[PDB]
């Protein structure tokens, strides 16, 4: 396997979804990590505070995941600009540079 | 104890309930008169004290006796056992957002 | 500094220092290794041979 | 690694792993030298307050 | 006050009015103790600073450990490899035990001769696992 | 240093352990910066007299 | 029974309606903890100890 | 809202209560903004007989 | 307590990372920008002016 480069972004792909789906199972300090026993347990004046607790959590959790995605989205970008300039300067015409 | 002692020095009885909610099946329940079940549509649901919104498909799951309730993710309640009949109904969100 | 200890992470709460893979006389050696290529030889030293 | 990366399988290279490995056993606890008892007798029972 | 940690000696002096200290205002490094009147400084108990050096699982189960910035004649003090269990005590010391400017890298047998880069350590030191069969950096 | 840490991992380590694979990727990426500026050509040539 | 030795009691199999409990006592005292109490009607106990 | 009730009863003007009251007498909303005033009235209200 | 302290934290952390980002982005640029002018300039000999 020297194609190393394009498992690796299945692996990281996958790797940041674990991670989401791991930070979704936590209970965000309330007492329930699913909603329907919040809502079902508790009447909404004191219920959402649990709401709010549970749905910041699971957000703050999606923003870390979005921002993981940019950097793999720029590590990608990086990548991609080296193909299509080696594309445009290579498969498209002759290279002076070494290497 | 004496019928002339003062209000803090009075008999107090006291019972304490304890109770587990929505983690095992349930024998005791409330004055709630439970009506028909219409699978396969979007409906409010109360199972067992469960209550959500969605749409229920009939399940191949498999459910041990001590079991009750089923969340692959653990924010989510996946499948439940019906109270009546013993089978064994997975609960799909009734949103679909992805459109 | 390339001598932090692990009484800094303590002291940052948490946060520590990772060293650069590549050290400062390897930097320097690919330095100077491109220079001697590249005065020896010029265009044929990224060439190979 | 395991148990950091939530994953029976781990892939190749350098994982950084939180602390599992240790677990206190004992308790220490250290409280100054005083031997008397708190005068709440003359606070709370108290012929007139 | 309570919590979990390991204590050491300190050098700070401490005003007659002050009894806690917090240099970084979120936790408490410096202590009065109550009885005898010397200053202790708590560090964490922790040692988060340990990274995993590791082949595929599918490839292999064994492991090397590289603690970070620490010198390797205080790794067993570092991780309070007494208080571990003795599956942690074979990685705390042994024959394979390698000093790095990254930390110290324990697990992994050094070779002189040098070879690419597949898993960086750090500061110029790299693993790999390599002809029984085993890690070598 | 807190008298319970182990609940603590387990509500928040994740969140942590996402931010510091995020800090990695940085790292990392500065590595790959480093090598991409310096070791385009992988000979050493011995500085010549 | 005493409060050193109190009596635990086991209810199950039947219907927890309280609102029998209306007419005859009436309670100085009533706070549910982990639970709302208008919420009560509505859902079901695994295992209820008095 | 003026009314007489019971002292056991007091507790059941709340929001988010039960009882015989907040079910089948007075029930204030969840959402409530205002005070709840209640005092005892034993030398008014009751009589002898 | 602790958990509006440690979302606190990790909030503050995640403002650390996204700092982080942007001066990776601008470090990673400057050092396209020098990887490309090592390959074109060190390496060889570039017609482009400036
Ligand atoms: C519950 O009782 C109703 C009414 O007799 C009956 O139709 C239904 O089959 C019963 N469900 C059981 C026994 O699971
Ligand atoms: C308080 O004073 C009374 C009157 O002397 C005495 O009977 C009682 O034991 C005292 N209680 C305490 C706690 O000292
Ligand atoms: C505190 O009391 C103990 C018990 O007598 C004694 O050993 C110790 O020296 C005392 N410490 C101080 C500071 O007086
Ligand atoms: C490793 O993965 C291969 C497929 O890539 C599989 O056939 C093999 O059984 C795996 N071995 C182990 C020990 O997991
Ligand atoms: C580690 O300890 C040895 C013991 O003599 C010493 O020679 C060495 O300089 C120490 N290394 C560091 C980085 O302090
Ligand atoms: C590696 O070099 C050291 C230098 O002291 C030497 O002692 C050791 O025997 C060498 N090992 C091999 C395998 O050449």
């Amino acid at each position: 396997s020297a194609l190393g480069k394009l498992q690796d972004v299945v692996n990281q792909n996958a790797q940041a979804l674990n991670t989401l789906v791991k930070q979704l199972s936590s209970n965000f300090g309330a007492i329930s990590s699913v909603l329907n026993d919040i809502l079902s347990r508790l009447d909404p004046p004191e219920a959402e505070v649990q709401i709010d607790r549970l749905i910041t959590g699971r957000l703050q959790s999606l923003q870390t995941y979005v921002t993981q995605q940019l950097i793999r989205a720029a590590e990608i970008r990086a990548s991609a600009n080296l193909a299509a300039t080696k594309m445009s300067e290579c498969v498209l015409g002759q290279s002076k540079r070494v290497d | 104890f004496q019928p002339t002692n003062g209000v803090g020095y009075q008999p107090y009885r006291v019972v304490v309930l304890s109770f587990e909610l929505l983690h095992a099946p349930a024998t005791v329940c409330g004055p709630k008169k439970s009506t028909n079940l219409v699978k396969n549509k979007c409906v409010n649901f109360n199972f067992n004290g469960l209550t959500g919104t969605g749409v229920l498909t009939e399940s191949n799951k498999k459910f041990l006796p001590f079991q009750q309730f089923g969340r692959d993710i653990a924010d989510t309640t996946d499948a439940v056992r019906d109270p009546q009949t013993l089978e064994i109904l997975d609960i799909t969100p009734c949103s679909f957002g992805g459109v | 500094i390339a001598a932090r200890d692990l009484i800094c992470a303590q002291k940052f709460n948490g946060l520590t220092v990772l060293p650069p893979l590549l050290t400062d006389e390897m930097i320097a050696q690919y330095t100077s290794a491109l220079l001697a290529g590249t005065i020896t030889s010029g265009w044929t030293f990224g060439a190979g041979a | 690694t395991k148990c950091t990366l939530k994953s029976f399988t781990v892939e190749k290279g350098i994982y950084q792993t939180s602390n599992f490995r240790v677990q206190p056993t004992e308790s220490i606890v250290r409280f100054p030298n005083i031997t008397n008892l708190c005068p709440f007798g003359e606070v709370f029972n108290a012929t007139r307050f | 006050l309570t919590g979990t940690g390991v204590l050491t000696e300190s050098n700070k002096k401490f005003l007659p009015f002050q009894q806690f200290g917090r240099d970084i205002a979120d936790t408490t490094d410096a202590v009065r103790d109550p009885q005898t009147l010397e200053i202790l400084d708590i560090t964490p108990c922790s040692f988060g600073g340990v990274s995993v050096i590791t082949p595929g699982t599918n490839t292999s189960n064994q492991v090397a450990v590289l603690y970070q910035d620490v010198n390797c004649t205080e790794v067993p003090v570092a991780i309070h490899a007494d208080q571990l269990t003795p599956t942690w005590r074979v990685y705390s010391t042994g024959s394979n035990v390698f000093q790095t400017r990254a930390g110290c890298l324990i697990g992994a047998e050094h070779v002189n001769n040098s070879y690419e880069c597949d898993i960086p350590i750090g500061a110029g030191i790299c693993a790999s696992y390599q002809t029984s069969q085993s890690i070598i950096a | 240093d807190s008298t319970e840490c182990s609940n603590l991992l387990l509500q928040y380590g994740s969140f942590c352990t996402q931010l510091n694979r995020a800090l990695t990727g940085i790292a990392v990426e500065q590595d790959k910066n480093t090598q991409e500026v310096f070791a385009q050509v992988k000979q050493i040539y011995k500085t010549p007299p | 029974a005493s409060v050193y030795a109190w009596n635990r009691k086991r209810i199950s199999n039947c219907v927890a309606d309280y609102s029998v409990l209306y007419n005859s006592a009436s309670f100085s005292t009533f706070k549910c903890y982990g639970v709302s109490p208008t919420k009560l009607n509505d859902l079901c106990f695994t295992n209820v100890y008095a | 809202d003026s009314f007489v009730i019971r002292g056991d009863e007091v507790r059941q003007i709340a929001p988010g209560q039960t009882g015989k009251i907040a079910d089948y007498n007075y029930k204030l909303p969840d959402d409530f903004t205002g005070c709840v005033i209640a005092w005892n009235s034993n030398n008014l209200d009751s009589k002898v007989g």
